């Protein structure tokens, strides 16, 4: 396996033993009120006489503080002392190892097998005040890091990790997790703990959900590797005209944080209806109002491929399809060709024109709309039309529509044009 | 004063339901409760006013209100009883 | 792999062959979005195929 | 007197009807006579379900 | 890469066992003196007007209506018990009420 760079990481950062304040006041449970009568279970102490060991607050057992997540305090406690529910302060981490990662870097990794709920080891940090994270934020943007260190303790308390902490700053994210992060109280103090969401086995990584508020940064790509991956780092953006519609898909249409904020600043705050965050309904006036400039970047074309992909409303495939129109960069369309646009055109055209969803004259509309670039893009083998098979849509939906006989005159000069070139040679391989 | 059980909140039932060990609150129930309350202060609230009639008073004391729950069997300690 | 320096390079292939060897490559790995006036894409390939 | 010691638990010096409340339900006899009276500002004992708690 | 990580939620019933173990510690009164006081009034006023009502009476009338409240509670936590729930329904309320026999 991968060789051990435990020590290695170690030696990045100061290592800390437990949270650091800014100051006393801040990390306070119940927003600093003392509860003078705190919270003691009425667990009776069960000292095994062979191991000398408290039984009490166990994994199993009933007590009333381990359910409300909620630490028992020697001498305050009917439970008695080093009961099994001082996880926290007896810093009883689970054993962990640090690997080197094909692209993630630095990487989390069960030294042993470890159960289900368990704890396995308690995030640490310097606790901060907001104004203080601002500035932190501002001075490591300065910096250029390109790695996150924040998390979020309670509302105006942040924990950072990056000069201080411990050893779960290097857990990376994973969208569909093994572990995740949790929130319990030790004593008058909050505490954020990260617990075992299955069983998990020695050797493999642990990894928990990031779930992080960007605060207006730009998306990260996530390289984690799971299926259900959706391919950005990233989570429920500012409160208000920060998207209308996701990322890949808005900076496909050209629109940015700024045309997405305008839609919204012009209508919402001038008593007109848009309803909150939610991209599974498409509001058709803000693509059909959004303005449209030519593509020159090839991962906005990979932006449009995965758009075209993802999206299934008939205003937002118009409006892309009217950017490629307007679109004539010929190492763009070299892009396209490479992403397999033909692919995602033959889906795009039969959801419209042989799924019928629309009216007949807009759906012709779109069709001429849509003809015009496929005879315009350059094209050099039959090869690249064999990736998709294309003209097998081009015909049914001529043979549907073949009383619109301009689509069927285009459709032909396409076909004759398509059918000129040649077909690129592909090896033969042994069988 | 116009249709005030609406003063009895929605988080103070809650909390009342609370203390009493319960842990799910059905959305329905809140008119439930808001009407068992208004019967049963109905009722301590005539009795309390029919004591407080035959003594030939216009104000309300503490003492009727503690005879008429005696009366009814839920017997009040702490109000002068 | 767009790099200066060429894998090849330090091979008895010829320079007038290299084209050849990365249009090897690319059809060994059993590319099909690759094109032939792409030479980019046959750098990659013959990359992943000489260094995964 | 059975005031008194749930006022000792407690760590308190005063007695209050929290104590008078505790005292009163946590013995049967006592239970079982002041059935059907209710203290003023003496609240209710902490009392969760078994098949209440999660598992 | 400045964002946060966000700490998430509570699970449902840990922040309601939190509560219910503050509840059942603390003795304050949980209904609102001055809404229920003019819904004291309100209810003395379909009787008899001019009828003024001391402070010792409208407390005493909220530790009683608290302690009936609580009590018919609990008796409705023990039915949705007994019907293999968590969830208290009004069919509980009900129920309870009738075989209390406060309702006929
Ligand atoms: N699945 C993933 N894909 C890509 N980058 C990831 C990732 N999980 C974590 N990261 C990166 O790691 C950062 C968290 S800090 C994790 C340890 C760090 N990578 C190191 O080795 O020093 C994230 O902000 C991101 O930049
Ligand atoms: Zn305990
Ligand atoms: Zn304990
Ligand atoms: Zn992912």
């Amino acid at each position: 396996y991968p060789a051990d760079k435990t020590e290695e990481a170690l030696t990045t950062f100061k290592t800390l033993s437990q949270n650091s304040y800014q100051n006393k006041t801040l990390g306070n449970a119940h927003n600093g009120r003392s509860t003078a009568d705190g919270m003691s279970c009425d667990c009776e102490e069960n000292w095994d006489t062979v191991s000398g060991i408290n039984n009490a607050c166990g994994e199993y057992s009933e007590c009333i503080n381990r359910l409300t997540s909620i630490e028992c305090i020697s001498g305050t406690c009917s439970c008695g002392d080093d009961c099994q529910n001082q996880r926290f302060q007896k810093k009883q981490y689970a054993p962990i190892a640090v690997f080197e990662t094909e692209k993630k870097g630095y990487g989390v990794r069960a030294q042993a097998d470890i159960r289900q709920d368990a704890f396995i080891y308690e995030y640490l940090g310097e606790v901060i005040d907001e104004s203080t994270f601002r500035k932190r934020k501002e001075n490591y943007d300065n910096q250029g890091l390109e790695h996150f260190y924040f998390m979020m303790l309670q509302k105006g308390e942040f924990i950072d990790a990056t000069a201080k902490g411990g050893l779960g700053r290097f857990c990376n994210h994973s969208c569909r997790p093994n572990a995740y992060v949790d929130k319990w109280e030790v004593g008058n103090k909050l505490r954020m703990g990260i617990f075992a969401k299955r069983e998990i086995y020695k050797g493999e990584e642990i990894c928990f959900d990031y779930n992080v508020d960007r605060y207006g940064a730009n998306p990260q790509k996530c390289y984690c590797g799971e299926d259900n991956c959706i391919g950005f780092l990233g989570g429920r953006t500012q409160t208000d005209s920060a998207n209308i519609l996701p990322v890949p898909i808005a900076e496909a249409l050209g629109s940015t944080n700024a045309q997405e904020q305008r839609w919204v600043r012009l209508m919402k705050e001038q008593n007109k209806s848009i309803k909150a965050s939610d991209y599974s309904s498409i509001n058709e006036d803000y693509v059909n109002s959004l303005e449209m400039r030519p593509i020159a970047d090839k991962d906005e074309a990979s932006k449009v491929t995965s758009a075209l992909l993802k999206t299934q409303d008939y205003i937002i495939l118009r409006k892309l399809i009217e950017r490629v129109s307007l679109t004539k960069d010929p190492e763009v369309l070299k892009e396209i060709v490479r992403l397999r646009g033909y692919q995602c055109v033959a889906n795009i055209l039969t959801m419209i024109v042989l799924d019928q969803e629309q009216q007949q004259v807009d759906v012709e509309s779109f069709t001429l709309s849509v003809l015009d670039m496929l005879e315009s893009w350059p094209n050099s083998s039959r090869n690249r039309i064999s990736s998709s098979q294309i003209e097998s849509v081009l015909e049914s939906v001529k043979t549907k529509l073949k009383k619109i006989q301009p689509i069927g005159k285009k459709i032909n000069s396409l076909l004759n044009s398509w059918s000129k070139l040649e077909i690129s040679y592909k090896i033969p391989k042994s069988q | 004063l116009r249709d005030n059980i609406q003063g009895i909140t929605k988080p103070a039932i809650r909390r009342l339901a609370r203390r009493g060990g319960v842990k799910r609150i059905s959305g329905l129930i809140y008119e439930e409760t808001r009407g068992v309350l208004k019967v049963f202060l109905e009722n301590v609230i005539r009795d309390a006013v029919t004591y407080t009639e035959h003594a030939k008073r216009k104000t309300v004391t503490a003492m009727d209100v503690v005879y008429a729950l005696k009366r009814q069997g839920r017997t009040l300690y702490g109000f002068g009883g | 792999p767009q790099g200066e320096m060429d894998l090849l390079d330090s091979t008895r292939i010829h320079p007038e062959d290299y084209s050849l060897a990365r249009k090897m490559a690319a059809d060994a790995l059993d590319i099909e979005d690759i094109d032939d006036d792409d030479e980019s894409a046959m750098r990659n390939a013959i990359y992943e195929m000489v260094f995964p | 007197e059975l005031a008194g010691n749930a006022a000792r638990d407690n760590k308190k010096t005063r007695i209050i009807p929290r104590h008078l409340q505790l005292a009163i339900r946590n013995d049967e006899e006592l239970n079982k006579l002041l059935g059907r009276v209710t203290i003023a500002q003496g609240g209710v004992l902490p009392n969760i379900q078994a098949v209440l708690l999660p598992k | 890469t400045g964002g946060v990580m966000k700490p998430h939620r509570y699970r449902p019933g840990t922040v309601a066992l939190r509560e219910i173990r503050r509840y059942q510690k603390s003795t304050e009164l949980l209904i609102r003196k001055l809404p229920f006081q003019r819904l004291v009034r309100e209810i003395a006023q379909d009787f008899k007007t001019d009828l003024r009502f001391q402070s010792a009476a409208i407390g005493a009338l909220q530790e009683a209506s608290e302690a009936y409240l609580v009590g018919l509670f609990e008796d409705t936590n023990l039915c949705a018990i007994h019907a293999k729930r968590v969830t208290i329904m009004p069919k509980d309320i009900q129920l309870a009420r009738r075989i209390r026999g406060e309702r006929a």
